[PDB]
């Protein structure tokens, strides 16, 4: 249904039964039973709306937009090209946040799935959330509520002067 | 709550209403009825020793006396009986006292409902749109011009009238209305 | 105000009743449409970009 | 992944049937009381299977049901937390509401609107279990609210009482401001890390949490009652004795630990705030257990002393033992709710009457009432092997027995002799005396009613803390050697109390004359907080906002710079301007005037 | 847009042209059509917003304030039913035809791609309002009201027209798509420190400020239930809409600009919270809420961060909402005993005992009870701020404690209490009024059960 | 004392109609108000625009965004590159000063 590769759940290892005693345990006895009562009219149910669905079937497609000149390839005043670059970056923009919720998710869920052993077995999806974390801060992060392309070009032309002047410094 | 008081207070008034606070105090103390009965027979000797003193100079000089007494050694937490002011049950049910005006804003279905009782109805609002008048002039021609007023009402001198100001005292909506 | 409830319940029910059902009945007979891939020299249609019909009906007939 | 589910969310469903019922015309011919009772009951039984499964395998939840909004970076969804916490305190929760259903099935018989007030104990039922089972910091917020206006409601339930509409406002101002500290919680979280979820939270572990966590003690002072917030709870005896058992005893109260407990993985690396809590709870134990000791309303006595249990389980928390303050929350319940509703009894048999010294002997004239109620005075204290044995036992030993300020030790100590010495002051004016109400008998105590569900928290007082403490895992490590003169010094101290108290009240049965000592009108009156407070700090702001803020400024002083002199001007100018005399020399006087300022201004400019 | 502003128009003749008793259900329901018309704004699919024309078009942010504005139209149109009851025929179509055309004018200014039709019609929004406050308002501060209202706007507009003309000859155009892509650093000089005054103090004395805001609490007072609903709803997120919208060719004279009146709403929050404890007018006590309320909003846009733009939408839909619905408690009661005194009329739960229900969600609203959307502006703001400086939090504290505590005042000094046993005036409620809560309220639920409609350009 | 008409007495409007709903004095005039209100508001208004918005897709590009971001995480995870660049443009698009 959902792609592993993006939302990954490892495959939790199961420890069988070993019962010890002689009374019966009421959880299984009652779950067959909310099995039989439950799980097979719904089942049941959606085999028939599933079945529904297969009679006239329906598609829809993902809407792929071509990549068009940056702002940098556009000029002052042009507010053609301008209003290209600017509607691609607010998408990028809105995918670039979507992207830190998957991130969000992935770190919520092995911290869930771990327990008391998170520090331990949970260091790698805490890794790239610090790491796309200080990307986003650095792209995204003290453009105000009015935040376009020129701002984030300014902002990165800055960080690369700051840069590059501590790079030819010390050399 | 029924009367109204007076312009000033007596001071017998003054001794006797010190008397039955300080014995509400004093049960509230003593919690037991028995140490409760002696303590209030030793207050009420205390109280009758001064019974005869005719001096008021005096009498004033140790009721104000008494009151500071009182105030000292005053059980913070007396004990106030439940529907009185202080009381658990004081207003509890004033959210149920529904006047009876807001009948004459019922739906005639609502009302068909409860025919003799709105039968009953028109006729005491019969009876008061009769009386009042009779009940003004009353009131009007009794007023002694000395000037100062009482704030208490007069009886219905004249047979046939009904006493002045009585439909408020009258439809009073009960104490436990549930 | 029990005439004002009785009232506001009778004419939200008279067009939200028909609503939720005619949203069951899509929903259980024709329901989503599936995730796909663009066949080559094919031009989606607007409409054929949304998932839900009665979004994806709004969209073509109005839109 | 689905029986589990399915039965948590299962629960809420039945808790919202009765209120979407109550909204439809059925409530007018259907039972709601009982509809109501036999919903909370069976969704009591389905949670009975989430806490099996959670016995036997130790595993714990997180729910996302329905995805509320995206913004920016941040997602909100309606996400639920089944823990041990979450779930043992949903079944005891409903037990407990359960039982206060049926009481309050008889306890309000006379109320004409006592559907809605069914219909308010089942809301606020299910904000609690909304508080209880979040793992969202807005919907722990939403389950907070909640409570405070359910509180505010029930307390006001009897609307023509201007001393309970006080009482209301009260309890909304102090969780408003515990409200404070919640939301500078909640901004902190938002902004050094993106989440309100708890497990994207937990890794500001290695950071400062000092500001937040303040946040959330300011929260949990607010709605436990903590000292210098205190006066709200017992104020709230205003209300309906129901309604004291459940929210005002049990549950509501107990939030702020609940969310002390729930945040407890970032106070063990805080000392700041561990010792803070040490000492707000020890010194509340302390002052209420004191308050209590003569207090002569009974239902104020059953309230100072679940202060005195908050105050507790404040310290617990404060030397990092956060499951023994939530076993304590969850075996505290049992008997409390049931001395408040054998208080309840009593009091609707006796003619409203809640003052102990016009109640006497209760054993005779209320024999079943009198052994239930004696049965929570002992779980209360320590009473071995009974509910509240099983976590006071491990409380006073892990303060005796760990790094602790001494000042606080010695108090709670003592603030355990005060409870059981309080615990007696009851049994006595209540159970062992000679009568003092009045002469005309009305008594019975033989409705079903009354006596199921006090039977059942009786059951439940008795035997649950030896079932929990004996189900649940191994959370801490308990320190099992210790001086004897240590691990039998609860029950030292409890006898004591016992004691002592017995003596000073065989005393009193003498015919010596009691006096106003200064050191009991300190406790008479709540300690003068309430007396000096509620009428100093109002006064200053309710005349502040008058004379500075109203007055002076918006009605003076604006009026009088902007306006009022802008008007001024322009009328005195008008004034000057267009009052002239109608005389055609001046007139040409003027324009004279205007001739020779233009020549001289071009003569100078320019020639 | 001319699909919602043609019918709003055709609305005048069906005034007119109406038989006297058929005016106001035919009005009315066009009314409710025409709300429903404007749905079709909420069809953005994409991150391009709708531009109709080179005059007219809708964003994100302009969408729910047009919403609000045509679906007040017919809540006003009932609640102005009681009165005018006993006026001439011609009365009421002319009060009818004021509110439609300040509903109309009020679409176009939120549809206006140019600042210049937005200042015209800003202004042309005070000829109807003064109208329906000076001409049936009941008491005689009518006069000084709408002379206090007028003047305020005006005095602050001027200077506004004058920066507008300027930045026209200094770049050719007003259009807004072209001043946000075609914008330059303002040099930080004394000259352009007051274009920004300027551009600001209109909307400022619009939201108001607390320093200027007497004209609003005068209005409230002594304008009719319908003015006083859209003045409060409409009008005054007139102001944060300009501010929104200019605020990008101010850049960065903001960031030092604005410690004055993001302190002095800050400040004037707590001020006029506390005012509404020592209230004895009822409607005073709700604008005095609404100034402390429209004080986060002109904080929020001051410091221009995201989440603080969408609290401050969020805030302005809901503030509207409710002030509008309490206006209509108020009036509701004062139709009956014909005072404005909270004192007067003080066990009403016990006669009115759904409207209660009314009182107490609005109140719950007008405080910040959660899930509302009352309340996640008020926190979205507060973390906005506390990002800004850590030190607001007080402020924003004390202000919710006041709020709480004035809005429980309200409604207990109010309903609960003992009942006035002399007000046998107090009829039950009408079906009508009922209603008009009713509509009042349950948009609330439903924006909270999808807060995304309400965010603004910033989500 | 000039001349005026003296202050009217309030009237009971449930009085003479108790089937009264608060729109006007004429019943007829009255129950077609109150139907039409009811009608074009709750059951027009309230119900097919609320359908109409729960039925718009893909808010403000919500859905394509999360599922643009899906492919690109699981593109830059199976070729490599990371989630994120601190860059949005190209250097090589840049010209930076000749600062001296
Ligand atoms: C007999 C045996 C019984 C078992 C068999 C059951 C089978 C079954 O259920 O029917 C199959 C079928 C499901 O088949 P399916 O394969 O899942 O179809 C795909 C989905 O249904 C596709 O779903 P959809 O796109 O059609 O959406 C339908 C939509 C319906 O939408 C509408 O109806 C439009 C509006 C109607 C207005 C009417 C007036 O339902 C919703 O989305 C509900 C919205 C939830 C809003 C309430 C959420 C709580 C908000 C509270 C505020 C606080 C938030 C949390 C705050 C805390 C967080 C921090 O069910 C239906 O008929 C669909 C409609 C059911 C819901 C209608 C009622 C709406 C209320
Ligand atoms: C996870 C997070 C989830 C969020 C959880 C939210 C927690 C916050 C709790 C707030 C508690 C506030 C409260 O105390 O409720 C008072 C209120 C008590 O009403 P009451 O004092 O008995 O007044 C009765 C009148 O005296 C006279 O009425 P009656 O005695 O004749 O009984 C008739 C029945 C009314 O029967 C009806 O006909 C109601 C029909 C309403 C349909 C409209 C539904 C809206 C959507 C349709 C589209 O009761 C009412 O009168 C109430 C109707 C007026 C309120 C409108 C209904 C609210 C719907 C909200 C859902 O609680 C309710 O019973 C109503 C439902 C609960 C209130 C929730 C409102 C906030 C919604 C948050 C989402
Ligand atoms: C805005 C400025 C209003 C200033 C306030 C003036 C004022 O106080 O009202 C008079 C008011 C006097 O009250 P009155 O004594 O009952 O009025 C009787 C007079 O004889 C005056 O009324 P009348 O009875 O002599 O005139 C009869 C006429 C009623 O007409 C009038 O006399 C008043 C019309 C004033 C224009 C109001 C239109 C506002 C448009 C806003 C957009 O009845 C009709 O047949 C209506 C035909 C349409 C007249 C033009 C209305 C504007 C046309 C809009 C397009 C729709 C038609 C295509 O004071
Ligand atoms: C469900 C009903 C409540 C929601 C309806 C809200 C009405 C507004 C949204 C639909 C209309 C907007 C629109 O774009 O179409 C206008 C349409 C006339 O058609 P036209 O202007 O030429 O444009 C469509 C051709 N591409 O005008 C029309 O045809 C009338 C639209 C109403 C038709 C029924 C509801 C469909 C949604
Ligand atoms: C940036 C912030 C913007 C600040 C601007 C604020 C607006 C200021 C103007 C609003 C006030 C206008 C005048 C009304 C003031 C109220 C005075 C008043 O009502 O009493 C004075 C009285 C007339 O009042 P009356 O109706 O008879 O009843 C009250 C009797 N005491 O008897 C009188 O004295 C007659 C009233 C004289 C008023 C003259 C008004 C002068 C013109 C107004 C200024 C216009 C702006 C000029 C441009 C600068
Ligand atoms: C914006 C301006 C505001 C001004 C006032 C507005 C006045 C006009 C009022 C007209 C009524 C329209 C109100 C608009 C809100 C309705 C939105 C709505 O109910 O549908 C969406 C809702 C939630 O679903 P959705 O939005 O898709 O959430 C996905 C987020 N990931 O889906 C549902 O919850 C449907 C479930 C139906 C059950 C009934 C109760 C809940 C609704």
């Amino acid at each position: 249904s959902w792609d592993k590769d993006v939302y990954p759940e490892p495959p939790s290892r199961t420890p069988a039964p070993s019962p010890q005693t002689s009374l019966p345990n009421p959880i299984t006895y009652l779950t067959k039973a909310y099995d039989l009562v439950v799980d097979w009219p719904v089942t049941l149910v959606r085999e028939f709306i599933e079945r529904q669905h297969a009679k006239n079937r329906t598609y829809y497609y993902h809407r792929q937009y071509r990549r068009v000149p940056d702002i940098t390839e556009c000029k002052e005043g042009d507010v053609l090209c301008i209003y290209e670059a600017e509607m691609q970056w607010r998408r990028d923009f809105k995918v670039d946040q979507e992207i830190m919720n998957i991130i969000q998710e992935r770190l919520k869920a092995c911290q869930q799935r771990e327990g008391e052993n998170y520090q331990q077995n949970c260091a790698k999806e805490l890794e790239q959330f610090t790491k796309v974390t200080k990307a986003y801060q650095d792209r995204y992060l003290d453009l105000g509520a009015y935040y376009s392309a020129r701002k984030c070009l300014a902002k990165q032309k800055q960080r690369m002067l700051e840069e590059r002047k501590a790079a030819r410094q010390e050399a | 709550a029924f009367c109204a008081p007076p312009a000033y207070l007596t001071h017998q008034q003054k001794v006797l209403r010190l008397y039955k606070r300080a014995l509400r105090h004093l049960e509230s103390w003593c919690i037991h009825r028995d140490k409760y009965r002696y303590f209030a027979c030793l207050m009420r000797a205390r109280f009758e020793e001064h019974k005869n003193e005719k001096d008021m100079m005096r009498a004033t000089q140790l009721l104000r006396e008494a009151e500071e007494e009182f105030w000292q050694n005053q059980h913070p937490q007396p004990y106030i009986f439940p529907d009185s002011p202080g009381g658990t049950s004081f207003e509890r049910y004033e959210c149920y006292k529904v006047p009876e005006w807001c009948l004459d804003y019922w739906h005639p279905s609502e009302k068909a409902m409860y025919p003799d009782y709105f039968s009953k109805r028109e006729q005491w609002k019969k009876l008061r749109m009769e009386s009042w008048d009779r009940e003004v002039k009353q009131l009007q021609e009794e007023t002694s011009p000395d000037g100062i007023m009482t704030e208490a009402l007069p009886p219905a001198r004249r047979e046939g009238d009904l006493p002045p100001l009585w439909w408020h005292i009258v439809t009073r909506p009960r104490e436990r209305p549930t | 105000d029990a005439r004002f409830l009785r009232l506001m319940k009778f004419y939200l029910m008279l067009t939200g009743i028909p609503v939720i059902i005619g949203i069951t009945l899509v929903n259980i007979f024709i329901g989503e449409a599936e995730l796909a891939e663009i066949p080559e020299g094919y031009i989606p249609e607007h409409w054929e970009y949304y998932k839900h019909p009665i979004s994806r009906w709004i969209a073509r007939n109005f839109y | 992944m689905n029986i589990f589910t399915t039965s948590i969310l299962l629960i809420f469903i039945l808790l919202l049937s009765p209120i979407l019922i109550s909204m439809s015309n059925l409530i007018k011919h259907i039972n709601f009381p009982l509809y109501t009772t036999t919903s909370i009951k069976f969704s009591f039984i389905i949670s009975l299977l989430p806490l099996l499964m959670f016995f036997h395998n130790n595993m714990e939840y997180m729910i996302t049901t329905w995805h509320w909004v995206t913004m920016n970076s941040m997602e909100l969804k309606m996400s639920f937390k089944t823990d041990f916490f979450s779930i043992l305190f949903t079944s005891v929760a409903l037990f407990v509401t359960w039982s206060i259903m049926q009481f309050s099935s008889w306890y309000m018989h006379s109320d004409p609107n006592i559907n809605r007030f069914i219909k308010y104990l089942t809301l606020f039922l299910i904000t609690m279990l909304i508080l209880t089972s979040a793992n969202n910091m807005f919907q722990l917020f939403i389950g907070w609210e909640g409570v405070g206006i359910m509180s505010f409601l029930l307390i006001g339930w009897w609307y023509g009482r201007t001393d309970a509409n006080t009482a209301a406002l009260q309890a909304i101002l102090y969780n408003r401001i515990g409200d404070i500290g919640f939301i500078l919680a909640m901004v902190w979280f938002s902004l050094n890390m993106n989440s309100w979820e708890l497990q994207q939270i937990m890794f500001s572990n290695n950071n400062d949490n000092l500001i937040p966590l303040m946040g959330l003690l300011i929260a949990a002072t607010g709605k436990s009652a903590q000292f210098g917030l205190h006066p709200w709870l017992p104020s709230a005896m205003e209300g309906p004795t129901p309604v004291s058992a459940l929210l005002h005893s049990s549950t509501m109260v107990v939030a702020g630990i609940f969310l002390l407990v729930r945040f407890h993985p970032l106070t063990t690396n805080n000392n700041f705030i561990l010792t803070t809590m040490l000492c707000l709870g020890a010194l509340t134990t302390l002052f209420t257990a004191i308050c209590a000791l003569t207090q002569n309303d009974i239902k104020k006595i059953i309230a100072f002393s679940t202060s005195s249990q908050l105050g507790l389980m404040m310290v617990t928390l404060g030397m990092n033992q956060p499951h023994l303050a939530f076993l304590h929350i969850c075996t505290h319940a049992f008997f409390k709710a049931m001395l408040f509703m054998c208080s309840g009894s009593i009091i609707h048999s006796l003619a409203d009457e809640q003052d102990i010294r016009k109640m006497g002997n209760i054993t005779k004239i209320m024999p079943f009432t009198s052994s239930c109620l004696v049965i929570g005075s002992l779980a209360l204290t320590g009473m071995p092997f009974l509910t509240g044995f099983y976590s006071k036992d491990l409380i006073i030993e892990a303060i005796n027995t760990c790094n602790t300020n001494a000042w606080a030790l010695l108090i709670t100590l003592i603030a355990t002799s005060m409870t059981a010495m309080y615990s007696m002051r009851i049994i006595y004016f209540v159970t062992m005396t000679k009568p003092r109400f009045p002469p005309l008998i009305s008594i019975n105590e033989n409705d079903p009613d009354l006596m199921n569900p006090i039977k059942r928290l009786a059951f439940g007082s008795i035997f649950a803390g030896f079932v929990i403490s004996y189900n649940i895992p191994p959370t801490s490590i308990p320190v099992l050697t210790m001086p004897w003169f240590l691990k039998t010094t609860a029950l030292i101290i409890s006898v004591l109390g016992f004691l002592i108290a017995l003596e000073l009240n065989n005393l009193t049965m003498k015919l010596s004359m009691n006096k106003a000592n200064p050191y009991s009108s300190f406790s008479t009156l709540l300690g003068f907080f309430p007396s000096i407070i509620h009428r100093i700090t109002p006064m200053k702001s309710l005349n502040l906002s008058l004379k500075t803020s109203l007055t002076l400024l918006d009605l003076i002083w604006l009026e009088k710079t902007i306006p009022k002199s802008t008007s001024t001007l322009h009328t005195n100018m008008t004034t000057l301007t267009t009052n002239q005399k109608g005389l055609i020399k001046l007139y040409f006087m003027s324009f004279l005037i205007n001739i020779i300022l233009i020549i001289i201004l071009y003569s100078i400019n320019l020639e | 847009m001319l699909k919602i502003i043609l019918p709003s128009l055709m609305l005048l003749p069906l005034t007119w042209l109406s038989s006297p008793k058929k005016t106001w259900t035919n009005v009315t329901s066009y009314s409710f059509l025409i709300s429903l018309t404007s749905l079709t704004l909420l069809w953005q699919t994409d991150e391009n917003y709708k531009n109709f024309s080179n005059m007219f078009s809708s964003d994100p942010l302009s969408t729910p304030l047009i919403i609000l504005t045509a679906w007040l139209l017919p809540l006003m149109l009932m609640a102005s039913q009681n009165h005018l009851k006993k006026d001439n025929n011609v009365l009421q179509k002319l009060y009818i035809s004021m509110l439609i055309s300040l509903q109309i004018l009020l679409i176009m200014t939120f549809s206006a791609t140019e600042l210049i039709m937005f200042y015209i019609l800003f202004e042309a929004t005070l000829i109807p309002t003064l109208i329906i406050i000076t001409r049936w308002g009941n008491q005689t501060e009518r006069l000084n009201a709408g002379i206090y209202f007028l003047f305020y706007t005006l005095i602050g507009s001027i200077p506004l027209l004058i920066a507008l003309i300027l930045i026209q000859n200094h770049v050719g155009t007003l259009n807004l798509m072209i001043l946000s892509f075609t914008t330059h650093t303002l040099d930080a000089s004394w000259s352009n420190n007051l274009l920004w005054l300027a551009c600001m103090m209109a909307f400022l004395i619009k939201m108001p400020l607390y320093g200027v805001h007497l004209w609003l609490p005068k209005a409230h007072v002594e304008a009719p239930i319908a003015g006083s609903m859209i003045l409060a709803a409409i009008l005054l997120k007139l102001g944060s809409y300009g501010m929104i919208r200019i605020s990008i060719i101010l850049d960065p004279l903001t960031k030092y600009m604005a410690y004055p009146f993001i302190l002095l709403s800050l400040w004037g929050m707590i001020m006029t919270s506390s005012i509404c404890l020592r209230q004895t007018d009822l409607k005073s006590l709700i604008a005095y809420s609404s100034v402390s309320h429209m004080a986060l909003v002109i904080a929020s846009i001051m410091i221009q961060t995201p989440w603080s733009f969408m609290g401050a939408t969020m805030l302005m839909i809901a503030h509207g909402l409710t002030s509008s619905l309490l206006f209509c408690l108020a009036n509701s009661n004062y139709e009956r005993i014909h005072s404005r005194t909270m004192i007067m009329a003080r066990g009403l739960q016990m006669v009115f005992p759904l409207m209660a229900t009314w009182w107490l969600m609005a109140s719950l609203a007008n405080l910040a009870l959660p899930p509302s959307i009352n309340l996640m502006g008020e926190l979205f703001i507060t973390m906005s701020l506390f990002s800004w400086s850590n030190f607001t939090i007080i402020l924003m504290g004390i202000n919710i404690i006041i709020t709480g505590m004035y809005s429980m005042y309200m409604i207990i000094t109010t309903q609960r209490g003992k009942l006035t046993n002399h007000m046998i005036n107090l009829q039950p409620s009408h079906t009508r009024e009922l209603t008009l809560m009713a509509l009042h309220m349950i948009p609330l639920i439903l924006l909270t059960t999808s807060p995304k409609l309400i965010t603004g350009l910033t989500m | 004392q000039w001349q005026e008409d003296p202050e009217p007495e309030d009237e009971n409007v449930y009085a003479k109609n108790p089937d009264f709903h608060g729109y006007d004095s004429d019943p007829v005039v009255d129950v077609w108000n109150m139907r039409a209100v009811f009608f074009f508001g709750f059951s027009i208004v309230l119900v097919f625009g609320t359908t109409f918005v729960a039925y718009v897709p893909d808010y403000r590009m919500q859905e394509w965004a999360r599922r643009e971001a899906e492919r690109l995480v699981k593109y830059r995870e199976v070729n490599g590159l990371p989630i994120m660049e601190s860059n949005y443009f190209d250097p090589s698009k840049i010209q930076l000063p000749e600062d001296d």
